[PDB]
C-alpha cells in the first residue's frame, strides 16, 4: 500500500508525470478534510481526477477494503458502470540496471549537458526558421513590388510613345534627328532601366528557391531533433526519478544538472 | 593531461556562432528604402512624368517632395516636349512602397527619406481619385504599419462583416464624444487621472494632519513670463472647484474690496478656469476628491507640494480640435436545417498533406491526430491510420468520433496534428472552428495550413493554439473533408435552446426512485453540502475539480446561484457533449448574477470558450470595470481577444468602444495591438480592429502617427548600429549617432511629440549633448528631450526614456505590472512597500521603451565608487556608507524605513514569481533610499525547463550589504528590531498577496495567448501555486515561506 507500484502519495508533480503518456495510463495521490486519495487518470489525453469506516471507494458502490483493491479491480474494467461518460480502464510508474548512486548521478549531468546542448540546437533553429519565415515573405512582397514597380515603367516607355510618336509626326522637319534622337534617347533609357529591373527581380526570385530550400532544410532537421529531444529528456526524467527513490538528496543534484 | 589527449576533430575557430559578442538577437527589417537602412546623403531619383520622359534629379535624402516637384518642372524644361506639361501644381507624386502599393504622395512636405520607397522613383499624376480627403487612409495604414487597401482584397466574408459591423461601435462611441462638448471632448482627451478608491489607507491619512495639503496653485497674467505662487492649505477630501475658489479668492482679496464685493468676483471668475497639473498634461476635469487624483496621492506618498496650474477653460478649449468622424467608403438558405434534426455521428475525412518535412532515414511512419474540443476534448482522442509513411503522405479515411451531431456545442473546435512515430512527436499543428461566425456547421471540403510545433510543447495536439489556417503559404498543408446533410446546419436559436432547457428540467422533475449515480440530479439540500459548496467556490483555478466535485457541482447548479463566484468550476462540472447539460447551463447564465471583474475575467481565458459564458463575463465588465482598473489590465484583455472564436464579439465591441471613449485607454490599446502586429496568429484580428480604432479615434491618430514616425525612426538607427557599425569604438558608433540625430529628418522627426511610455509627457527638443548609447551590447539609446511645458521647471526640466532595439521586453511588462498590482493590493489594504514599477513598452518585435529612473544605481556603481583605490575587496558596508552619504540628519532615519519597506515588498515579489537570480548589476538604490529590481529576466523559474522540479528558488537573497543598511550598521544584524519589523513586513506582504492568489494566477492565465516561452501552458503558471502554497492552510503557507526564505539566507527567520 505503500509501495503499491502506482502509488506515489502534489498536483503539479502528478501532471509533469502524466505529461505525454497515451489514453488511459494513471496514479493514486494522497487537505485531508477534503477526502483522503486521489486516483489521477489520464482519459484521452486530459487529466481525469476522482476523488476516494474501512471500506474506500468512488462513492456509495464501497465494499473494497484497502486503496490497493480499487485499483486492481479497475484495471481490468471501465470506469462506465459507475459514472456515465468515461469508456476506458496501464499503471505507469533500463538506466543500465546501476546501483551504482554516484555513477547514476554523472550519467545525469551528462544526459542533461547533451539534452541542454540539444535544446540550443533546437531554439537555434527556431530563429532560423522564423527569421527565414520573414525574410521570404519581405522577398515575396519585395517581388511584388518590383512586379509593380515594372508596370508603371512599362506604361511609361509606353506612355511616351503615344506622346512621341505624335511629336515625330507632326512637323517632322523642325528638329529633325535633333528632337527624335533626344527622344530616342529618353526612350533607349527608358527600357534598358526595365532591362535592369527585371534582372533584378529575377534574381531575388532564385535567391527566394534557395531561401525557401534552406526553410524546409531547418524544418527538416528540426523535426529529426524533436523525437531526439523527447527521448533525451524522457530518459534524464527516468535517471532522476530513479535517484530521489532511494536518497532524498534533492540539493545534490544541483551540480550535475 | 588535461582532456585525455582526446582531439575534438569537428571543432574549429577560423569562424567556427552569435554566443561570441552574445547579445542582440531579433531581425530584420529594412529601412528607408530596399535593401538599405539609411538611404545615401545624396541620391539619384528617376522621376516618370506625363509625358512618359524619365529626367534623374540627384536629391539629397532629407529632401521634401516640394523642392523635389519645384525643381523637377524646373528640370524638365531642359528635356523634350515640355509643352506637354500642366503647371506643376496640377500634379502629385506617385511610387511604388515597401508595403509594395502604389502610394500617392499627397502630403508633399515629407521628404524623401520618409517615404518607405523600395526603389528610389516618383511617377507624376494629376491626382486620381478627386476625395483627397479620404484617402487619408494612408494616415491609418501608417500607423498601423499595413495599408488600408491590404483589407479591402480581402475575400474572406467574416472579416468584411468585422470591418463594416463594427462602424456601430465607432459611431457610439463619437457620439458620447460631442455629447456635451467642448467639455466632453476635453474629458475624452484628458481623461481624469485618478485611483478607484476615494477612501485614503491610513498610512497616507497620517501624514496630511487630519487631512489637509498645502497645495499650490500658479497662475500666469502678462504678456505670459512671469507667474504668481498661491499656497493653499485645503482638505485633502476636496475637489477641484472649491480649490479653484480658493486660489481666486486669495489671487483677488484686496485693501480696495469688500467681502461682499469679493464673493461676487469669486463666483464670476470661478468656473472660467480649470486645474492643470504643472510640468504635463494632466487636468481635474471632475468631481472628485484631490487626494483620488494619482498626481496627488503621490506628492502626498513623496513629501511634496502638488504644483497645479489654473487654467482658463477657453485655453484649453482652444488647443482641442474637432473629432470629424466620417463613415469609410465601405459604406440564409430558407431556415436552413436546425444541428438537432441531424441524426449522425460526427466524422472528418482527412485527405492528404502535402508540403511535409521529415528524414525518411530518421522517422520511420507519420499520421494525422484529430479529436474535438471546447479547451477540454468532448471524446476519445483518435488518429488515422500510419498510412503512406514520410515520402508523399496520404490517407483517405473518414475518421469516425463518438458524439452525436446534436451534442456538439457552439464553441466546438477540432484540433489536428501530423506526428511522427513509442517515438511519437508533432510535425505540424492546426486547428478548426466546427461552426462559422454565421452558426453554421462546418461543410464540405477545407484547406487548413499547419503551424510548427513551438518551444515548449512536447504534446501531439495542441488545442489552446489558435483557431484557423496559418497565413504562411509554404507549410504543411493538409486539407480534409467534412460531412454534407444535404442543407446548411445551423445552430439552434436561443429561443429554440431555452425550450429544450425547459422540458429538460421538467423530465427530470418525474425520473424516479433510485438514481445511483445519483451524480447529475432534492430540494432540500444538506448543510454540509452547502458548505462543501463554499468550501469549493474559495479555490484557485489550477486547484483542478475531481469528477466527483464536478457531479456534485452539476447536481446542485441550481444552489450554486446563491454563490455567483463558483460559476468558473461550475461552467468546467457541465457536460459539454450532452447538449441536455450545455442547454440548462445556457439559461442559469443568462441570468446568473453578475459578478466582480477579477472573478469574472477568468472567463474569458481559453478554458471558457462558449460565446454565452463570455458574454456573462463582458456583461461583469461593463457593470463594475471602472475605466481605472480596465486600463491597469489592458494587457491581459487585449492579450484574450485570441481565444475569442470570430473576429466580431462582445468582447471587442467592448474595449473598442472604451478606447474610443477614453483616450488615455485608446493609447495603450492602439500600442499593444500595434505591439503584435508582427506575429501573424493576429494580424489581420488586431489590423482590423487598430484600422477601426484609427478611423474613429478622433485627432489622436495624428499624434500616434508621430509617435509611430519616431519609433521608426529609432528602430532604423539602432538597426544600423547593430549591425556594419558594430566592431567598432564607442566613439565611432557615437560620432555616427550624433550626425544622423542632426539630421533635419531626425529632428523633425524625433522631437515635437508625446511618450508613448506615458502620452501626458511631452517630448520636446532633443538634447543631443544628453543623448548616447549606453554600453550594453543590444546598442539601446539613452535618449533625453525637453520638457516643453510652461511650467517644465516644476516637474522636470528634462524627459529622458531608454529605447531599446533588441530585447523581448513584454516579460518584464508583465512582472512590472503584476509588481504595480501587488503594490496596490498591498498598499490599499493599509501596508506600505514601495515597489517602483518603472514604466515598460514593448512597441514591436523586441523593440521598447523603459523608463529612466533618475538618481538611481546599481549596487555595483554603489561599490565602484565606495571601493578603495588598491584593488584589494569591495565594503560590504559601503552601501550603507554611500546611503548615508546622502540621507543625513532626521532624513536618514526615514530613508532606512524606505530602504527596508521596499526590499521587504520586493524579496516577497521577487520570490513569489520566482524571476531571474538578483546579483550587484540588476538591484538598484536610489540617493533617497528606496530600492528597485531591474532587468528580470525569466519570470516563472524558466530555467526550470532545463532540471527544475521543487525548485521553490529565492531569488533576491539579502547579503550583508542589504542586511548592514535594514538594521542602522550594527553588526549580527539578523538579531535587532530592525530586523524583526522587516521580516514582519515581509510575512504581511507574503499573506495579502496569498489571499489575491486568484487574480494572479488569472492574470498569468490571461497571458497565455501571447506568444511568451514563459507562459506555454498552465503547468508554466503552476509555479505561483507552490510558492504561494495553495494546497496548503495559511499558517503552513507562512511557515513554508519562512522555511524557503531562511535556507537560501542561513538565517534566523522564525
Ligand atoms: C481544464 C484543464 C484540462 N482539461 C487539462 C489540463 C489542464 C487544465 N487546466
Amino acid at each position: 500500500l505503500q509501495d503499491a507500484e502506482w502509488y506515489w502519495g502534489s498536483r503539479e508533480e502528478v501532471n509533469e508525470k502524466l505529461r505525454d503518456t497515451a489514453d488511459g495510463t494513471f496514479l493514486v495521490r494522497d487537505t485531508k478534510m477534503h477526502g483522503d486519495y486521489t486516483l489521477t487518470l489520464r482519459k484521452g489525453g486530459n487529466n481525469k481526477l476522482i476523488k476516494i469506516d474501512g471500506k474506500y471507494g468512488f462513492s456509495d458502490p464501497l465494499t473494497f477494503s484497502s486503496v490497493v483493491e480499487l485499483i486492481n479491480h479497475y484495471r481490468n474494467e471501465s470506469l462506465a458502470q459507475y459514472n456515465p461518460k468515461l469508456d476506458v480502464k496501464y499503471p505507469v510508474s533500463q538506466v543500465v540496471k546501476e546501483d551504482n548512486i554516484e555513477a547514476v548521478g554523472k550519467k545525469l549531468h551528462e544526459y542533461n549537458t547533451q539534452f541542454q546542448e540539444k535544446s540550443r540546437e533546437y531554439d537555434r533553429l527556431y530563429e532560423e526558421y522564423t527569421r527565414t519565415s520573414q525574410e521570404i515573405q519581405m522577398k515575396r512582397t519585395a517581388i511584388e513590388a518590383f512586379n509593380e514597380t515594372i508596370k508603371i515603367f512599362e506604361e511609361q516607355c509606353q506612355t511616351q510613345e503615344r506622346y512621341s510618336k505624335e511629336y515625330i509626326e507632326k512637323f517632322k522637319r523642325e528638329g529633325n534627328e535633333k528632337e527624335i534622337q533626344r527622344i530616342m534617347h529618353n526612350y533607349d533609357k527608358l527600357k534598358s532601366r526595365i532591362s535592369e529591373i527585371i534582372d533584378s527581380r529575377r534574381r531575388l526570385e532564385e535567391d527566394l528557391k534557395k531561401q525557401a530550400a534552406e526553410y524546409r532544410e531547418i524544418d527538416k532537421r528540426m523535426n529529426s531533433i524533436k523525437p531526439d529531444l523527447i527521448q533525451l529528456r524522457k530518459t534524464r526524467d527516468q535517471y532522476l526519478m530513479w535517484l530521489t527513490q532511494k536518497g532524498v538528496r534533492q540539493k545534490k543534484l544541483n551540480e550535475w544538472l | 593531461s588535461y582532456y585525455h589527449h582526446h582531439h575534438h576533430h569537428d571543432y574549429d575557430i577560423p569562424t567556427t556562432f552569435q554566443g561570441a559578442m552574445g547579445s542582440m538577437p531579433p531581425r530584420p527589417s529594412s529601412g528607408e528604402l530596399w535593401g538599405i537602412h539609411l538611404m545615401p546623403p545624396r541620391i539619384l531619383v528617376e522621376c516618370l512624368l506625363p509625358n512618359g520622359m524619365i529626367v534623374t534629379l540627384e536629391c539629397l535624402r532629407e529632401a521634401t517632395l516640394i523642392t523635389i516637384k519645384h525643381e523637377l518642372f524646373k528640370e524638365a524644361r531642359k528635356y523634350p516636349l515640355h509643352q506637354l506639361l500642366q503647371d506643376e501644381s496640377s500634379y502629385i507624386f506617385v511610387s511604388v512602397t515597401q508595403e509594395a502599393e502604389r502610394e500617392e504622395f499627397f502630403d508633399e512636405t515629407r521628404r524623401l527619406c520618409d517615404l518607405r520607397l523600395f526603389q528610389p522613383f516618383l511617377k507624376v499624376i494629376e491626382p486620381v481619385g478627386n476625395r483627397e480627403e479620404k484617402i487619408l487612409n494612408r494616415e491609418i495604414g501608417f500607423a498601423i504599419g499595413m495599408p488600408v487597401c491590404e483589407f479591402d482584397m480581402v475575400k474572406d466574408p467574416e472579416v468584411q462583416d468585422f470591418r463594416r459591423n463594427i462602424l456601430n461601435v465607432c459611431k457610439e462611441a463619437v457620439d458620447l464624444r460631442d455629447l456635451n462638448s467642448p467639455h466632453s471632448r476635453a474629458m475624452y482627451v484628458y481623461p481624469p487621472n485618478v485611483e478607484s478608491s476615494p477612501e485614503l489607507p491610513k498610512h497616507i491619512y497620517n501624514k496630511l494632519d487630519k487631512g489637509q495639503i498645502i497645495v499650490v496653485i500658479w497662475v500666469i497674467v502678462s504678456p505670459n513670463n512671469d507667474k504668481q505662487k498661491y499656497t493653499l492649505k485645503i482638505n485633502h477630501d476636496c475637489v477641484p472647484e472649491q480649490v479653484i475658489a480658493e486660489a481666486i479668492r486669495k489671487k483677488t482679496r484686496s485693501m480696495l474690496l469688500s467681502s461682499e464685493q469679493l464673493k461676487l468676483c469669486v463666483l464670476e471668475y470661478q468656473g472660467k478656469y480649470i486645474l492643470k497639473v504643472c510640468g504635463c498634461d494632466e487636468y481635474f476635469l471632475e468631481k472628485y476628491p484631490l487626494s483620488q487624483y494619482k498626481y496627488i496621492r503621490s506628492c502626498i506618498m513623496l513629501g511634496r507640494m502638488p504644483n497645479l496650474m489654473l487654467m482658463a477653460k477657453e485655453s484649453l478649449y482652444s488647443q482641442l480640435p474637432m473629432d470629424c468622424f466620417t463613415m469609410p467608403s465601405y459604406s440564409g438558405e430558407t431556415s436552413t436545417k436546425s444541428l438537432w434534426v441531424i441524426n449522425s455521428a460526427l466524422r472528418i475525412k482527412i485527405l492528404c498533406a502535402t508540403y511535409v518535412n521529415v528524414n525518411i532515414r530518421d522517422i520511420d511512419k507519420i499520421y494525422v491526430r484529430t479529436g474535438i474540443y471546447h479547451g477540454g476534448e468532448p471524446l476519445c482522442d483518435n488518429v488515422n491510420t500510419q498510412r503512406v509513411p514520410c515520402s508523399n503522405p496520404r490517407w483517405n479515411e473518414w475518421l469516425n468520433y463518438d458524439i452525436y451531431i446534436p451534442d456538439l456545442p457552439r464553441a466546438a473546435r477540432l484540433c489536428l496534428s501530423i506526428c511522427s512515430v513509442e517515438e511519437h512527436c508533432p510535425l505540424a499543428w492546426g486547428n478548426i472552428n466546427l461552426f462559422d461566425y454565421t452558426d453554421t456547421l462546418v461543410s464540405g471540403k477545407m484547406a487548413l495550413n499547419l503551424w510548427p510545433v513551438p518551444h515548449g510543447l512536447e504534446d501531439l495536439l495542441n488545442p489552446i493554439g489558435v483557431t484557423g489556417s496559418n497565413p504562411n503559404k509554404e507549410t504543411p498543408c493538409l486539407e480534409l473533408e467534412f460531412d454534407w446533410f444535404s442543407s446548411v446546419v445551423k445552430f439552434p436559436d436561443m429561443s429554440v435552446i431555452e425550450e429544450h432547457a425547459n422540458w429538460s428540467v421538467s423530465r427530470e422533475a418525474g425520473f424516479s426512485y433510485s438514481h445511483a449515480g445519483l451524480s447529475n440530479r432534492d430540494n432540500e439540500l444538506r448543510e454540509n453540502d452547502k458548505e462543501q459548496l463554499k468550501a469549493i467556490s474559495t479555490r484557485d483555478p489550477l486547484s483542478e475539480i475531481t469528477e466527483q466535485e464536478k457531479d456534485f457541482l452539476w447536481s446542485h447548479r441550481h444552489y450554486c446561484v446563491t454563490i455567483p463566484e463558483i460559476l468558473p468550476k461550475l461552467l468546467l462540472s457541465v457536460k459539454w457533449n450532452s447538449r441536455d447539460e450545455v442547454a440548462q447551463m445556457y439559461c442559469l447564465v443568462k441570468d446568473w448574477p453578475p459578478i466582480k471583474p477579477e472573478q469574472a475575467m477568468e472567463l474569458l481565458d481559453c478554458n471558457y470558450p462558449d460565446p454565452m459564458v463570455r458574454g456573462f463575463a463582458v456583461r461583469c465588465l461593463e457593470k463594475y470595470l471602472t475605466d481605472d482598473k480596465l486600463s491597469q489590465y489592458l494587457i491581459q484583455l487585449v492579450q484574450v481577444l485570441k481565444y475569442e472564436q470570430y473576429l466580431d464579439n462582445l468582447l471587442v465591441r467592448f474595449l473598442l468602444k472604451k478606447a474610443l471613449t477614453n483616450q488615455r485607454i485608446g493609447h495603450f490599446f492602439f500600442w499593444h495591438l500595434k505591439s503584435e502586429m508582427h506575429n501573424k496568429t493576429v494580424s489581420q484580428r488586431f489590423g482590423l480592429l487598430l484600422e477601426s480604432y484609427c478611423r474613429a479615434c478622433g485627432m489622436y491618430l495624428k499624434h500616434l502617427n508621430r509617435q509611430v514616425e519616431a519609433m521608426e525612426k529609432l528602430i532604423n538607427l539602432t538597426d544600423i548600429l547593430k549591425q556594419e557599425k558594430k566592431d567598432e569604438t564607442q566613439k565611432v558608433q557615437m560620432k555616427f549617432l550624433v550626425e544622423q540625430m542632426r539630421r533635419p529628418d531626425f529632428m523633425d522627426a524625433l522631437q515635437g511629440f508625446l511618450s508613448p511610455l506615458n502620452p501626458a509627457h511631452q517630448l520636446g527638443n532633443l538634447r543631443l549633448e544628453e543623448c548616447r548609447i549606453m554600453s550594453s551590447a543590444k546598442r539601446p539609446l539613452w535618449l533625453n528631450w525637453e520638457n516643453p511645458d510652461i511650467m517644465s521647471e516644476l516637474l522636470f526640466q528634462n524627459n529622458e526614456i531608454i529605447f531599446k532595439n533588441g530585447d523581448d521586453l513584454r516579460q518584464d511588462m508583465l512582472t512590472l505590472q503584476i509588481i504595480r498590482i501587488m503594490e496596490n493590493i498591498w498598499q490599499n489594504q493599509g501596508l506600505d512597500l514601495r515597489m517602483l514599477p518603472y514604466g515598460c513598452l514593448s512597441i514591436g518585435d523586441c523593440v521598447g521603451l523603459i523608463e529612466v529612473v533618475r538618481n538611481s544605481h546599481t549596487i555595483m556603481q554603489i561599490q565602484c565608487k565606495g571601493g578603495l583605490k588598491g584593488a584589494l575587496q569591495f565594503n560590504s558596508h559601503t552601501l550603507h556608507q554611500w546611503l548615508k552619504d546622502k540621507n543625513k540628519g532626521e532624513i536618514y532615519d526615514a530613508a532606512i524605513d524606505l530602504f527596508t519597506r521596499s526590499c521587504a515588498g520586493y524579496c516577497v515579489a521577487t520570490f513569489i514569481l520566482g524571476i531571474g537570480d538578483r546579483h550587484n548589476s540588476n538591484i538598484m538604490v536610489k540617493d533617497d533610499g528606496q530600492l528597485f529590481h531591474i532587468d528580470f529576466g525569466h519570470f516563472l523559474d524558466h530555467k526550470k525547463k532545463k532540471f527544475g522540479y521543487k525548485r521553490e528558488r529565492v531569488p533576491f537573497v539579502l547579503t550583508q550589504d542589504f542586511l548592514i543598511v535594514i538594521s542602522k550598521g550594527a553588526q549580527e544584524c539578523t538579531k535587532t528590531r530592525e530586523f524583526e519589523r522587516f521580516q514582519e513586513m515581509c510575512y504581511k506582504a507574503y499573506l495579502a498577496i496569498r489571499q489575491h492568489a486568484n487574480l494572479f494566477i488569472n492574470l498569468f492565465s490571461m497571458m497565455l495567448g501571447s506568444g511568451m516561452p514563459e507562459l506555454q501552458s498552465f503547468d508554466d503558471i503552476a509555479y505561483i501555486r507552490k510558492t504561494l502554497a495553495l494546497d496548503k492552510t495559511e499558517q503552513e503557507a507562512l511557515e513554508y515561506f519562512m522555511k524557503q526564505m531562511n535556507d537560501a539566507h542561513h538565517g534566523g527567520w522564525t
